[PDB]
């Protein structure tokens, strides 16, 4: 049906690859199987090599490199890709260890990005960018500061963009009258070789004056619309500079991204809750 | 199940304004490209505007850039199109449609702007510099065919009945703007009574005329 | 923008026909086209995407194909229910551009216009607006012309469900004076199904 | 760039 072909200026060497978004099932990473198409004159003695990379930039800290030689040799999709090509069609087969940093980049390249590089030379160029990605498989926080503040989330797993609902319970016995309630979202993006980032904040001047109870639900939504101008914002894997989502929530060595909900009063005791922000499997 | 509801359709003078609400059920406005389309009277479709909240992208058709303005409310999971400076040409039946940004294989596709597979039900947007009137009914007299002309009525629908072979002839917009149509029926001349009944529910004007 | 022209502007068809509808874009397109089938009164439905796909629920008798920038929509068996307008629209560039419809008509025996000519009535004369009527009742097919012999509007009925006919009505609107000025009114009907044009005329 | 074809 659909398969991606890449070539260099001379085009003697072509790489056919089925997918370009590798799903980490957390036990078996979708194996990387591709086909190299060459000619005899352009190679003759020089063998055909291909490489998988996990290049981390910001510094080029490739946490892993493996070499598989298309020619000489050392799967059905490979079968069908080969049958159309003939003698100079040679498979390469890389297997990603399950424990690699997923594909995350930083909006100004930087971050984590896999890659398949295909070349031909005598002794161990086509640049095919791939990525690692994951699919989406009841938070409750308390604080007795008086000012009893309880927050709860309907569910922990929310897809990118879907609104998140927060139940707030404010019991105020005190004489200290509230000014605001802010339900904010914090995106922690730790660069490992953990910075707070405000992405959404539904502030309402809901004041619960002495000896009172406040019980209502807020709905907050972190979106890239207002986050376009946030330096260090962890975006998801960018293929050839497409437009990407927010760096999803890692499910555990590169950049570690987590997401929490913070319910802050301005009196100002608060709470914090985590949630998952990964796309669902289509 | 995914559906859209378009609401906010009613009369509005030229140079006025209106607001159309697309309530989207079954999906989010941040995980779908929302497109406001229309269709003129007795013509084909025309793409008015399209938005994506997650990336905050807006695109207007060259004829509705500035005169129409689209945005969304994610808390209510709704899309809003504020129609400014509505004009006669803007008269149409307006639709709302959605393109799921899913099924790239993993996540969102930011460069598809795909085909809108889930439309609403259509809300009429009218534009007219005239006020409600009552139809003026006239008889048309001589297989002998006889009819009645229902001239200068506003607005639709006029329900002309005759006591088979009866047909209402679409109300064509005169230069003034009013709806003026005709309606005839054919009977043999050997029996040449018929009464043409004009109904106008918006004005509650019911009239009868005699032809035979 | 892109002029997604579609042809033919109108094609005759009946049960079992294999209609071919072509859509040509002014600028290059990249397998991004959709053809929408709107019945009169309802809202469109998705038929084609990727220039060759079949959206779920779209009857298999519809198909689309690409032969370059010329996108082909093929309805191998144009069933009775699939009588609507078909507009092509490319979802690659912005602003999206729609075609101009392929009005799916119906075909029957070449018919004649049972012509009638109507002066106004006493009440209409009293009112002041005389709308002289030229009623081309049950004439098939829609292709024809009406000429006035003393500012006409053709209150065309849509294809009638009795026998796929168009009960046209060319009406000329005057005030009392203009109506009274002339003496003999005539409207000439030119149609394919008649040996000669029929000029229905009467005395004021 | 990542070209295209078929199978």
């Amino acid at each position: 049906t659909r398969v991606f072909k890449k070539s260099s200026p001379n085009c003697k060497l072509t790489v056919y690859l089925g997918k370009r978004d590798f799903v980490d099932h957390l036990d078996k990473v979708d194996p990387v199987d591709g086909v190299v198409l060459v000619d005899p004159d352009y190679l003759k003695d020089r063998k055909v090599f291909v490489t998988l990379t996990c290049a981390f930039r910001y510094f080029r800290k490739d946490l892993f490199i493996a070499n598989y030689q298309a020619f000489p040799p050392t799967t059905r999709l490979q079968e069908r890709l080969l049958r159309k090509l003939g003698q100079h069609a040679h498979p390469f087969f890389f297997t990603i260890p399950q424990n690699l940093p997923c594909s995350v980049t930083l909006q100004p390249a930087c971050g984590v990005d896999f890659e398949i590089r295909a070349f031909c030379a005598k002794s161990l160029s086509v640049r095919l960018v791939i990525r690692k990605v994951q699919f989406a498989p009841q938070p409750s926080a308390e604080t007795t500061r008086s000012l009893h503040l309880e927050a709860s989330l309907d569910k922990e797993l929310y897809y990118h963009g879907e609104p998140l609902n927060v139940n707030v319970h404010v019991t105020n016995n005190s004489t200290k009258t509230v000014k605001k309630i802010k339900v904010s979202v914090r995106q922690y993006a730790d660069i490992c070789l953990q910075y707070k980032c405000p992405v959404a904040q539904v502030e309402q001047d809901d004041q619960v004056s002495p000896s009172s109870t406040f019980c209502k639900v807020y709905t907050i939504t972190p979106l890239l619309s207002n986050n376009r101008e946030k330096r260090g914002l962890a975006l998801d894997g960018k293929l050839k500079h497409e437009d990407t989502n927010l760096a999803s929530s890692t499910i555990v060595l590169g950049i570690l991204v987590s997401y929490r909900v913070k319910v802050k009063l301005v009196v100002d005791v608060s709470v914090e809750l985590p949630f998952v922000l990964m796309h669902p499997k289509p | 199940e995914v559906q859209l509801v378009e609401s906010g359709g009613g009369l509005v003078q030229p140079g006025g304004s209106l607001r159309l609400s697309c309530a989207a059920s079954g999906f989010n406005v941040s995980s779908s490209y929302i497109h406001w389309v229309r269709q003129a009277p007795g013509k084909g479709l025309e793409w008015v505007a399209s938005i994506s909240s997650y990336y905050g992208y807006t695109y207007y058709a060259d004829s509705v850039k500035g005169r129409f303005t689209i945005s969304a409310d994610t808390s209510k999971n709704t899309a809003y199109l504020q129609m400014n400076s509505l004009r006669a040409e803007d008269t149409a039946v307006y639709y709302c449609a959605r393109k799921s940004m899913y099924h790239r294989g993993w996540g969102w596709l930011s460069w598809v702007y795909g085909a809108m597979d889930y439309w609403g039900q259509g809300t009429l947007v009218t534009v007219s510099s005239a006020s409600t009137k009552g139809p003026s009914v006239f008889p048309l007299a001589p297989t002998a065919a006889l009819g009645c002309l229902v001239k200068d009525y506003f607005p639709e629908p006029v329900t002309v009945s005759w006591n088979s072979g009866v047909h209402t002839f679409p109300a064509v917009l005169q230069s003034s703007g009013l709806y003026s149509l005709s309606s005839v029926v054919t009977v043999p001349s050997s029996s040449l009574t018929y009464i043409c009944n004009v109904n106008h529910k918006p004005s509650n004007t019911k009239v009868d005329k005699k032809v035979e | 923008d892109i002029q997604m022209t579609q042809s033919p502007s109108s094609l005759s068809a009946s049960v079992g026909d294999r209609v071919t509808i072509t859509c040509r874009a002014s600028q290059s397109v990249s397998s991004a086209v959709a053809w929408y089938q709107q019945k009169p009164g309802k809202a469109p439905k998705l038929l084609i995407y990727s220039a060759s796909s079949l959206y779920s629920g779209v009857p298999s008798r519809f198909s689309g194909s690409r032969s370059g920038t010329d996108f082909t929509l093929t309805i191998s068996s144009l069933q009775p229910e699939d009588f609507a307008t078909y507009y092509c629209q490319q979802s690659y560039y912005y602003p999206i551009t729609f075609g101009q419809g392929t009005k799916v008509e119906i075909k029957r025996t070449v018919a004649a216009p049972s012509v009638f000519i109507f002066p106004p009535s006493d009440s209409q004369l009293k009112s002041g607006t005389a709308s002289v009527v030229c009623l081309l009742n049950n004439f098939y097919p829609r292709e024809a012309k009406v000429q006035w012999k003393v500012n006409s509007q053709e209150s065309v009925t849509e294809q009638d469900s009795k026998d796929s006919t168009y009960s046209l009505s060319s009406t000329l609107t005057l005030s009392k004076a203009d109506y009274e000025k002339h003496k003999v009114y005539a409207c000439e009907v030119t149609h394919q199904g008649l040996s000669s044009p029929v000029t229905k005329s009467f005395n004021r | 760039e990542t070209e295209y074809s078929a199978l």
